[PDB]
């Protein structure tokens, strides 16, 4: 039989790999990227949708000093869309709130909530909905210069969550399981942006403890 | 060094003064020493994954996500 896998850049749910910078926005391009996914899923086109516009508008969460996904899927909510990258460029520093509903590409009807350390539910949300928005500890050196192979360091620590990414699949390699994991670092950063994290190994840098995705 | 003076211009880094330059060319040449000792490690079968030097190999792991 065929084996477990799902990988969304198969199915152009994926836009490419974007940098974030200096600037803590990591949790506004987690959120675009679950938007694009769903974007996709809806309307079957793939744009990229704006951070600059979460960073400098999402008043619940700090722009470059961090934020949550929940908050900005509940601002596209409230604000009935988010702007495209297009009309709305990401410059990697929080500047005014210059929405314009001119420049909209997408909407948000709600937003849902992985349980809380269920990897097995992680993994049936990424299989039935598309790419969902996940929270690591990226704070070991393994991970900063991480180039390939599954990513397992058991010092990783679940209770440590500091960084947000895009589980757009899971898979085997070499008889590791993983997720696909696609990061905002830019391409110089894992492979191409990417990095395969251990996946059933005890909720390894507690991938599946905030995992969210949006409703559209 | 040739290597040094190659990584900060690809990267395009920049530096203070001779200190904060001398401090940082300290952090990444034992990032440079930790992912050939990782990387032996993998080769051995230690490991799952492998390293790489890349744009951030002057700040410490904690600085990528911190400040
Ligand atoms: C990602 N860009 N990011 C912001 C960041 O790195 N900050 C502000 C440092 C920090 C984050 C979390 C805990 C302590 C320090 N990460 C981020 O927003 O992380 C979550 C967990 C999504 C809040
Ligand atoms: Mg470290």
């Amino acid at each position: 039989r065929a084996p477990d896998s799902v990988d969304y850049r198969k199915k152009g749910y994926v836009t490419p790999v974007k940098n974030q910078g200096q600037c803590g926005s990591c949790w506004a391009f987690s959120s675009v990227g679950a938007l694009e996914g769903q974007l996709k899923k809806k309307t079957g086109k793939l744009l990229n949708l704006s951070p600059q516009n979460l960073v400098d508008c999402v008043s619940e969460n700090d722009g470059c000093g961090g934020g949550y996904m929940t908050n900005a899927f509940q601002y596209v909510q409230k604000n009935r869309g988010i702007d495209s990258e297009d009309a709305y460029p990401y410059v990697g520093q929080e500047e005014s709130c210059m929405y314009n509903p001119t420049g909209k590409a997408a909407k948000c009807r709600g937003y849902r909530e992985i349980p809380e350390g269920n990897e097995k539910a992680l993994k049936r949300a990424v299989a039935r909905v598309g790419p969902v928005s996940v929270a690591i500890d990226a704070s070991l050196t393994s991970f900063q210069f991480y180039s390939k192979g599954v990513y397992y360091d058991e010092s990783c620590n679940s209770d440590n969550l500091n960084h947000a990414v895009l589980a757009v699949g899971y898979g085997i390699q070499k008889g590791n399981k993983h997720w696909i994991i696609k990061n905002s670092w830019g391409e110089n950063w894992g492979n191409k942006g990417y990095i395969l994290m251990a996946r059933n190994k005890n909720n390894a840098c507690g991938i599946a403890n905030l995992a969210s995705f949006p409703k559209m | 060094d040739t290597h040094w003076e190659l990584w900060k211009k690809t990267h395009r880094k920049q530096y203070n003064n001779k200190v904060d330059e001398i401090s940082r060319r300290l952090i990444w040449e034992k990032n440079l020493k930790y992912i050939s000792i990782h990387n032996l490690e993998a080769s051995l079968g230690v490991h799952t994954y492998e390293l790489a030097m890349n744009h951030l190999g002057d700040m410490t792991s904690e600085e990528v996500v911190q400040k």
